[PDB]
């Protein structure tokens, strides 16, 4: 009863009970992915409901201990975590309005329909065949076809709900001591008081405006010979001084630019590296890859399966018609029982997607001895960072010919390594100048300095500064082209995606830095090294007990993020790019118009 | 031991004034009581009950499953002879020094 105790003592049963209930509820769910019935929809339903229910009674209950009378760290941050409202403070009648304002917004992005001109009884709905215009067509007709249809039907829907959805989320986060909603998406980044560890939620804008100008330097030259590229498909519709239309870029917002490899490989003539058809050609299974993937991990120095997860994971999809959405999936069951979903073909691409998995499948290994309400990440960002390291060690060469599918005497060359490397770049550094703008973007109009009669000049001013692409046809403000992305019109956060990027690099160069690697880092293997797999597995389980900028010293060494790792993986094809760039001219000037001629 | 759906028979406390003593038993069921105002038998606002129950299933993993543990303990008070180990023996012959 030392006033904390109570806390503490609350505690356990409040672990206990937990575990438990989430266990039962997502065994539940797993079946109702695994074997689609219209019967299981319902015995999964009343579990989530039952659990949410518990969750919800918990976070009433868990108000009565006040947060400034507890010492010891790890139950004041279980605490801290459990004791958020949430939704909920809200008036009722409101948070039945801001249930339908998110459903409606999420079903109507869903279920969106577009139609020819020429031919308006049987379309095209958006996941089936407008991606595969937007990324497979080579005429500027079509694709600017595809392109506005998409943001004048589903554009222009959608901003008069986001005009409220946007001031509801904002009465929403004013009521928890908060000033708007990107602020409480930023806590997320927040450490308070651990003497020199401590990361204000401001000082994550700090940050990125300040990682954003080292990067501009190969962005510019990227940009550069893409457009000279470009230049060809489409001769005269692009200008050496100005910026890109934004329906050329290989889908519907311009996201990655993985697309273009065909029109921009460097050597035409030279194959990379593929282990498809060696495959085939030896009988290899779905066992055979995974057997091959755990291999690998357990070559670092880190522990086999669970031996519960060769009988009870579904490694390729059920022979007859089992209903099984096939989208690759690393459950973590609680209590030990960790599950691989996933319909795996025999492909390299799923060989690497099998690394990518079992990579979370280690990470969720780790930690499992933490407090039931600290079984995470540090952040949002680590998981798919620690889980995507693997995959970029796994695809080297060398690892590549030391596990029998490449012949030995395959002699690998510069043009090989300069057009594998430009086909990772066209999408590492593609996405940070759209990831940043979209979220600086978010985070503007929720402070309240865009007035909500300035959203799509603001936007597009900021695409045509920023990331260097330009709307091909103006649109006034009945219009929101954010809305038309999914990470947007559904309500979830944006940032990842960008301190992922650098995550990555940093922990591959901070890893293989102790195997005694020695050349450029895009060959850096982490296999049969022991200090390797301890530096790593140092961090693996510690989970949310400690502050990621802990997590991150005790791999790296620094206590942020930092983005020398990434152009130090690149300088190869930044050293290509500053010669063929001796007759153009880099950057982009933000006069050049596609219809002002 | 471990039945699909749970199996909530086995029950272990979590709950108690002070440790125990060596070979000792406890099995009541008074409900426990961690704040400063007494608990009068209901549960709710600190005040739990003192016994779980193990929800042992098929599908866990080592160190989950229900494992059985048997335990001896011997102990020589004061008897002249007791319960011993078990004899062996050879044969029999006869008409030879042996
Ligand atoms: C997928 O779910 C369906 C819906 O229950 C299962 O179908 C029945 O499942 C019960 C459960 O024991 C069996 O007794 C019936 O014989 C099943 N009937 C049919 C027609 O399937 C189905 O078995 C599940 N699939 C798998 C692989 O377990
Ligand atoms: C509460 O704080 C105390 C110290 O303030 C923690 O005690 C340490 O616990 C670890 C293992 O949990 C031991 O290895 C250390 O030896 C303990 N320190 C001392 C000084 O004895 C305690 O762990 C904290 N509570 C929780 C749940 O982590
Ligand atoms: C969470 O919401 C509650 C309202 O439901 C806020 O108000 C507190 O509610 C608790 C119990 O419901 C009372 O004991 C407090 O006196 C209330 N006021 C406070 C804590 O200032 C509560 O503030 C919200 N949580 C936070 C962290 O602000
Ligand atoms: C790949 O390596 C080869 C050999 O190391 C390079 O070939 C030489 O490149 C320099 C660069 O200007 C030329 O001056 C030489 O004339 C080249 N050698 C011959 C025999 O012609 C090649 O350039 C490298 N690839 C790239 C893209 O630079
Ligand atoms: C690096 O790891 C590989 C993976 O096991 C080891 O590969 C073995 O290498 C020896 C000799 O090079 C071969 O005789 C074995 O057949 C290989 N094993 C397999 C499964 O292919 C290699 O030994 C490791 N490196 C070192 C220095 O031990
Ligand atoms: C992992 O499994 C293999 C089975 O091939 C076994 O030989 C090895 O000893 C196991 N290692 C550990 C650390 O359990």
């Amino acid at each position: 009863s030392t006033i904390e105790e109570q806390a503490k003592t609350f505690l356990d049963k409040f672990n206990h009970e937990a575990e438990d209930l989430f266990y039962q509820s997502s065994l539940a769910s797993w079946n109702y992915n695994t074997n689609i019935t219209e019967e299981n929809v319902q015995n999964m339903n009343n579990a989530g409901d039952k659990w949410s229910a518990f969750l919800k009674e918990q976070s009433t209950l868990a108000q009565m201990y006040p947060l400034q009378e507890i010492q010891n760290l790890t139950v004041k941050l279980q605490l801290q975590a459990l004791q958020q409202n949430g939704s909920s403070v809200l008036s009722e009648d409101k948070s039945k309005r801001l249930n339908t304002i998110l459903n409606t917004m999420s079903t109507i992005y869903s279920t969106g329909k577009v139609c020819n001109p020429d031919n308006p009884q049987e379309c095209l709905l958006l996941e089936p065949g407008l991606n595969e215009i937007m990324a497979n067509s080579l005429d500027y007709n079509e694709r600017l076809w595809a392109w506005e249809s998409w943001r004048s039907e589903v554009g222009k829907q959608l901003r008069p709900l986001y005009e409220e959805y946007v001031v509801l989320k904002n009465e929403m986060a004013r009521a928890n001591h908060y000033e708007d909603y990107g602020d409480y998406w930023r806590g997320d980044y927040e450490v308070n008081g651990v003497d020199g560890y401590d990361y204000s939620r401001g000082q994550l804008i700090e940050d990125v405006e300040h990682t954003f100008e080292e990067i501009k330097p190969l962005y510019e030259h990227l940009h550069a010979y893409v457009r000279a590229k470009l230049m060809n498909a489409y001769p005269s519709y692009i200008s050496p001084i100005g910026c890109l239309p934004a329906h050329l870029l290989g889908d519907m917002w311009g996201r990655f630019w993985t697309n273009l490899y065909s029109l921009t490989v460097p050597f035409g003539q030279k194959p990379n590296i593929d282990v498809t058809d060696a495959m085939v050609d030896q009988a290899w299974d779905a066992q055979r890859i995974f057997k091959e993937a755990e291999k690998f991990f357990v070559s670092v120095g880190l522990p086999n399966m669970t031996q519960g997860f060769w009988e009870n994971s579904m490694l390729t999809d059920p022979g007859n018609v089992q209903k099984a959405v096939c989208h690759p999936t690393a459950w973590d069951l609680g209590k030990g029982d960790f599950r691989i979903l996933m319909c795996t073909k025999v492909t390299m691409d799923d060989f690497l997607t099998a690394h990518h998995e079992m990579g979370h499948i280690q990470y969720d290994m780790a930690y499992a001895a933490q407090p039931f309400l600290l079984r995470n990440g540090a952040n949002e960002g680590f998981h798919e960072a620690v889980g995507e390291i693997m995959s970029l060690s796994a695809a080297t060469p060398k690892h590549l010919k030391s596990i029998g599918l490449l012949s030995p005497d395959f002699q690998e060359d510069n043009e090989t390594e300069i057009n594998f490397l430009l086909k990772q770049a066209l999408t590492i550094v593609g996405t940070l100048p759209f990831t940043y703008m979209l979220e600086k973007w978010r985070w503007m109009v929720f402070k309240g300095e865009i007035p909500k009669d300035q959203w799509m000049k603001k936007w597009w001013e900021m695409k045509r500064e920023i990331v260097g692409v330009v709307e091909p046809v103006p649109h006034d403000e009945t219009y929101c082209d954010p809305a038309s992305l999914f990470h947007v019109s559904n309500d979830y956060s944006f940032i990842r995606y960008y301190t992922r990027t650098l995550y990555q690099f940093q922990f591959q160069e901070a890893l293989c830095q102790a195997a005694k690697h020695e050349g450029p880092l895009h060959k850096c293997d982490i296999s049969n090294s022991t200090e390797a797999g301890q530096k790593l597995f140092n961090m693996l389980r510690l989970g949310k007990s400690e502050p990621w900028t802990l997590a991150l010293e005790n791999v790296v060494g620094a206590k942020n993020m930092n983005v020398r790792p990434l152009l130090n993986y690149f300088e190869p094809l930044f050293t290509w790019l500053k010669d063929q760039n001796k007759n153009s001219f880099v950057g982009w000037s933000t006069d050049w118009s596609p219809y002002a001629d | 031991d471990s039945k699909v759906g749970g199996n909530y028979n086995y029950l272990y406390r979590l709950f108690r004034k002070s440790n125990l003593k060596p070979f000792e038993r406890d099995i009541s069921t008074e409900i426990y009581q961690a704040g400063n105002k007494p608990c009068n038998g209901v549960a709710g606002f600190n005040c739990y009950f003192p016994l779980r129950s193990y929800g042992f299933r098929p599908t866990y993993g080592v160190g989950h499953q229900p494992y059985r543990v048997v335990v001896l303990s011997f102990e020589l008070l004061h008897a002249p002879a007791t319960v011993c180990g078990p004899k062996k023996s050879t044969n029999l012959v006869k008409n030879k020094c042996v």
